[PDB]
RNA sequence: UUAAUUGCGAUAACGAACGAGACCUUAACCUACUAAAUAGUGGUGCUAGCAUUUGCUGGUUAUCCACUUCUUAGAGGGACUAUCGGUUUCAAGCCGAUGGAAGUUUGAGGCAAUAACAGGUCUGUGAUGCCCUUAGACGUUCUGGGCCGCACGCGCGCUACACUGACGGAGCCAGCGAGUCUAACCUUGGCCGAGAGGUCUUGGUAAUCUUGUGAAACUCCGUCGUGCUGGGGAUAGAGCAUUGUAAUUAUUGCUCUUCAACGAGGAAUUCCUAGUAAGCGCAAGUCAUCAGCUUGCGUUGAUUACGUCCCUGCCCUUUGUACACA
């Protein structure tokens, strides 16, 4: 509800955050992952590796 | 039981306090060339037939 | 190397995916014959695409409809559309555009959802109401 | 010539499978029957009360057939209806557990339902046979 | 306030802005809330170009 | 309420007074002319501008 | 009782003369002849259909319609 | 870990909000124009967008 | 007529609908005509249909509900007194029943008798509050609108706290309206609106 | 003219800024691209049943092949009143038909000017001036009590006064959510139980599991037959559970019994123009427990306008004024 107190016409705020997820499946050896994961670091987009297949 | 069927030839705005009545001009299907002004209640397009229980009396706006 | 086309028809959150293939006359819905759809009056809404053109046009095809979402009525209208759109898409691709034209203006002459979904969608609910429009009762005094 | 459980109408099948499972005295009745209304949220017991049960048994057989594997929870939340909470708005309270559990056990002993992997219950091969046999008779009884 | 707020609105405008707005509300001149609004250039108010270019 | 505003009806007038040739009595071409020649921000603004240049080009040819 | 709705084996004889020569027959008509009330009206219709003085046109639950035998 | 991403982005979102308000309260006199949090392997880099750095 | 076979055996009564004619599955729109002018091009009996249920975009612009089949318009106006708002499946089942009812007694093909009930229960002159009353004529769309709104209101009010089910009541009302009776919350309720008219007409 | 100080224009006006529009999110179209074992599908294989000829209906998240119709989110495309006819000095526009997923600003929102109120909030704020107390505390801690107390009045609601119904069986389909690691979440599944609810495991930090949230109204078959009736379920009596340090002034749930008013509501007054009203339930917020509330979502889906100042107000111009806290 918009107002900090109770008084006023009953107006309502609907703040909506979005979260987008992506899904990559590589058939890499041990050689590449230790370079690809160490590079491609960006603010606001957090990446995790499931290196146990 | 003489009821007179008359097709409308033109609609002329709306009378009444509200737009409840529409002032329309009709041509009598029976013995045509006779054009008379008349009031309706419901929604009126053109070419629509109205059933008069009196062909005689004319129509005025509803101030 | 078989005539097979995967079509869909929908009415208000009701997805009906039809698979019209070269066959004999197996028209089936959720792995059951069309003759057994939940609402027994809307039996003649699911059926009308067949009665419009004729069962002779269905004497050389097999249709399998998979319905998901909506309610009972939404799902009947989805099947109806999915079957008609399936049949016209088959005739377009595997007969000719002549017989496609024929049964398109056969289907749209008798009025249609049937080929393209009713655009209508539910309006969202706004505060100070029980729906999209209907406001709560006002208390002056 | 390939008549299955799906090729026949819902009610017109369950009513003939109800006749069959009553002719056979094979399927049990838990003993508390006549004292239950198959819910937490109902008014009165099943009006038949002559072992309805032979209609539950039949419908849980036909449901578990059409589905992959059904648990008692899916049967409860399936069969459960709208509870009149008095002057308060109607709700969904799921149907009575024991009736749906003891009917699954009664099918398990008869050899219709099989305790299935992934939990829940599948149909037995004898189950499919008996269901399809009745399903064929139901149609050809009219024809 | 009229010196400080005009001093900073003139800095902002010279720095290379399309417009600036300074609003100073509060008990100005012996106990009565008064809004003194010092502005130069063009300030939009409606739509997303508020979220785009305007800082608050 | 299909009245065009000054923001499109001025842009249109500037556009026709410059590229009277390279404008052909057709929205579907005039749309792509505006894509190439102008730097319009919104896709829908283009469609309105181009649709009114076409309206002016039809009226200028009577 | 409640306006002539009583169980009887003689109003069986009253029924099986009065019901024929009706252009329309249903629960509503049977009761509005101040006869058998509802529960008894329905089982009367079912027995008249077995006997074959009734032709069922539609037999929907809650509204069963019937006609005189051709 | 294990904390749901649905929640975890909001969790480190609130971290940013508490950081912004901590530096907006403390380092507001040496100028301040916001913070940035870059999440790295074995490192989370918080960078202060403030004015005179000889005192920041 | 040409009983075709498929891998899905269709019943012959359904197979006698393919381009033969579109009925309910028994009520024909060949037609025993509207017969009363002024309401032709305002009652749809020209486009035949299987059920009294379309999705329907008929409350779109203005006059589109004049080109809706009149059976749906009854089916629609039977859902009022809002314990039955929505629920068109119940309404069409009631319509199916009342049609085969007004068949079994006084057959006459139970669509033209429904049409004739619309032509007779239409108030053909009314008044307006201009505490005065000025008599005006009635638009043929409103003559249909109120003919339906008198028949279907009369029906529910009769069937309320009764044994006679909405099907039989609506049926009786449509019959006595068709054959001008004044005994069905009908011509009586219309004459009451043309009586207050002739006072000022 | 317009939804519009939106425009065509006329012009001591000329050239500008804000607001409207534009913009943004969203809901619809994409047999087109880009990919999908966290979505599906058609194939083969290991097979189950009915048939026997090929054919039907299923199972297999660790048997392989293929694509993208369905589903998901990326970059985009499409609509601009497009074309035609009318129609106004043939100017902005408006009306009708056709095509199209879409022809009301395409539907719905978000954002939203200048000026103003002595509108609400010092009980949201380590937001704060002043004033009051500062320990026998007006600080915050503990025990219990009260915010719920009942001659009476008023406002939002829920349930109903039934046969378009209730009840019993069967039939049986959504959409938007949310969900636990040093914590007790969403909780399948099997057993115990008439219940409510217990137990022993289980999947899920989540398009993988709950979950197809197989929701309710609704559909069909049958039992009630115009009666305060089996409509209605209020009050009360006793018992069994769950949450909680704590259930008494009954938390809630469940079982049996008790059955009240209420037969559609006076003068008045509210909201509503299409997937809208209305019926129906569902998920989320507070939440240990408690929704008759709200925020959202779908399910079923009308009648009646497509208008006008009569009432109640609005915007611009003219006009009268002894009003200007108007």
């Amino acid at each position: 509800r918009k107002t900090p107190n109770g008084e006023g016409s009953k107006t309502w705020e609907t703040y909506e955050m979005r979260i987008h997820k992506r899904y990559i499946d590589l058939e890499a050896p041990v050689q590449i992952v230790k370079r690809i994961t160490q590079i491609t670091i960006e603010p606001g987009v957090d990446v995790e590796v499931v290196v146990a297949s | 039981t003489p009821v007179t069927l008359a097709k409308v030839i033109k609609v002329l705005g709306r009378t009444g306090s509200r737009g409840g009545v529409t002032q329309v001009r009709v041509e009598f299907l029976e013995d045509t060339s006779r054009t008379i002004v008349r009031n309706v209640k419901g929604p009126v397009r053109e070419n629509d037939i109205l059933v008069l229980m009196e062909s005689e009396r004319e129509a005025r706006r509803l101030r | 190397a078989v005539p097979s086309v995967q079509t869909f028809g929908k009415k208000k959150s009701a997805t009906a995916v039809a698979h019209v293939k070269a066959g004999k006359g197996l028209i089936k819905v959720n792995g059951s014959p069309i003759t057994l759809v939940e609402p027994e009056i809307l039996r003649f809404k699911v059926y009308e695409p067949l009665l419009l053109v004729g069962l002779d046009k269905f004497s050389n095809i097999d249709i399998r409809v998979r319905v998901t979402g909506g309610g009972h009525v939404s799902q009947v209208y989805a099947i109806r559309q999915a079957i008609a759109k399936g049949l016209v898409a088959y005739h377009q691709k595997y007969v000719d555009e002549q017989s496609k034209n024929e049964l398109k203006k056969a289907f749209t002459s008798y009025d249609r959802t049937l080929l393209i979904a009713d655009s209508r969608r539910p309006e969202p609910k706004k505060f100070g109401g029980k729906g999209a429009r209907s406001r709560f009762q006002k208390s002056y005094r | 010539p390939g008549v299955s459980v799906r090729d026949v109408a819902a009610q017109d099948f369950i009513n003939a499978y109800a006749s069959f499972l009553q002719r056979q005295g094979k399927l049990e009745v838990p003993g508390y029957v006549d004292i239950v209304k198959t819910s937490s949220g109902n008014e009165m017991p099943p009006q038949d009360a002559e072992g309805w049960f032979y209609k539950r048994a039949a419908s849980v057989a036909r449901h578990i057939y059409m589905r992959k594997q059904v648990g008692v929870g899916k049967l409860n939340k399936l069969y459960g209806g709208a509870k009149s909470r008095g002057v308060r708005p109607y709700k969904h309270i799921d149907a009575s557990g024991s009736i749906n559990r003891k009917v699954l056990q009664a099918l398990e002993k008869i050899g219709i339902v099989e305790i299935s992997p992934k939990g829940g219950r599948r149909i037995s091969e004898n189950g499919q046979r008996d269901l399809d046999r009745i399903a064929a008779q139901t149609l050809e009884e009219d024809e | 306030i009229r010196r400080a707020a005009y001093g900073v609105v003139r800095y902002v405008m010279e720095s290379g802005a399309k417009g600036c707005e300074v609003v100073v509300s509060g008990k100005l001149r012996a106990a009565r809330a008064k809004a003194m609004k010092f502005a130069d250039g063009f300030l939009i108010h409606s739509g997303q170009p508020v979220n785009d270019f305007i800082d608050t | 309420g299909r009245v065009r505003t000054k923001t499109v009806k001025r842009a249109s007038k500037a556009l026709i007074e410059r590229y009277y040739p390279k404008l052909t009595l057709d929205f579907q071409t005039n749309k792509r002319l505006c894509d190439e020649i102008a730097t319009i921000q919104s896709k829908r603004l283009r469609n309105k501008i181009a649709g009114y240049t076409t309206h002016l080009m039809k009226r200028i040819q009577k | 009782a409640q306006h002539a709705v009583i169980l009887d084996q003689e109003k069986y004889d009253r029924i099986l003369k009065e019901v024929p020569t009706y252009r329309y027959v249903s629960v509503s008509v049977l009761v509005d002849r101040l006869k058998i009330g509802g529960s008894l009206a329905r089982i009367a219709l079912r027995h008249l259909e077995k006997e074959g003085i009734i032709k069922p046109i539609s037999k929907h639950s809650k509204q069963a319609i019937y006609t005189r035998a051709t | 870990a294990l904390i749901s991403k649905k929640r975890k982005l909001v969790a480190d979102g609130v971290f940013y909000a508490e950081l912004n308000e901590f530096f907006t309260r403390e380092l507001a006199e040496e100028g301040y124009s916001g913070v940035e949090v870059r999440v790295t392997p074995t490192k989370t880099e918080v960078i202060i967008r403030a004015t005179r750095t000889q005192d920041v | 007529f040409t009983p075709v076979v498929l891998a899905t055996p269709i019943p012959e009564e359904v197979q006698q609908a393919q381009t033969e004619i579109k009925l309910f599955n028994k009520w024909s729109f060949e037609e025993v005509e509207v017969k009363d002018a002024s309401l032709v091009d305002y009652v749809q009996v020209r486009q035949p249909i299987f059920v009294a249920h379309t999705a329907g975009r008929y409350a779109n612009k203005r006059f589109r509900k004049a080109q809706c089949p009149i059976i749906e318009r009854l089916t629609n106006s039977l859902m009022m007194n809002g314990r039955n708002n929505g629920k068109k499946l119940k309404a069409v089942r009631i319509i199916k029943h009342t049609l085969d009812i007004i068949n079994v007694l006084t057959d006459q093909n139970p669509i033209q008798v429904v049409v004739d009930a619309i032509t007779n229960t239409g108030p053909r002159e009314d008044t307006t509050r201009v505490a005065r009353r000025q008599a005006v004529d009635v638009s043929p769309l409103r003559r249909v609108n109120q003919a339906i709104a008198l028949l279907t209101i009369g029906a529910r009010e009769a069937a309320f706290r009764n044994i006679k089910t909405i099907a039989e009541t609506l049926a009786e009302e449509l019959i006595n309206a068709a054959k001008g009776s004044s005994t069905s919350y009908a011509i009586k309720k219309k004459d009451e609106l043309e009586r207050v008219a002739k006072s000022n007409r």
